[PDB]
């Protein structure tokens, strides 16, 4: 598998026309805030095609 | 139940919070399929299965 094409699973908020986003902070699903690291619903938002 | 056995019960006429679920840390794995398990508490189904 070819892991480094990726794709963004996880945003705060959708896209607008155009716009570009490369930060890889850590995504908040959860109800208490993530201290920039991984853990329950506390996910990394890049993920792979393979 | 034994896994060979499994037990089910039809999940009807009721309102599903799956934030009971998916806001406690006790799972190891809670993976959902085709929807991001936060939707769960806006989406509606005929039955579920447990």
């Amino acid at each position: 598998g070819n892991y480094n094409y990726l794709y963004r699973l996880f945003r705060k908020s959708n896209l607008k026309p155009f716009e570009r986003d490369i930060s890889t902070e850590i995504y908040q699903a959860g109800s208490t805030p993530c201290n920039g690291v991984k853990g329950f619903n506390c996910y990394f938002p890049l993920q792979s095609y393979g | 139940a034994s896994v060979y056995a499994w037990n089910r019960k039809r999940i009807s006429n009721c309102v599903a919070d799956y934030s009971v679920l998916y806001n406690s840390a006790s799972f190891s794995t809670f993976k959902c399929y085709g929807v991001s398990p936060t939707k769960l508490n806006d989406l509606c189904f005929t039955n579920v299965y447990a």
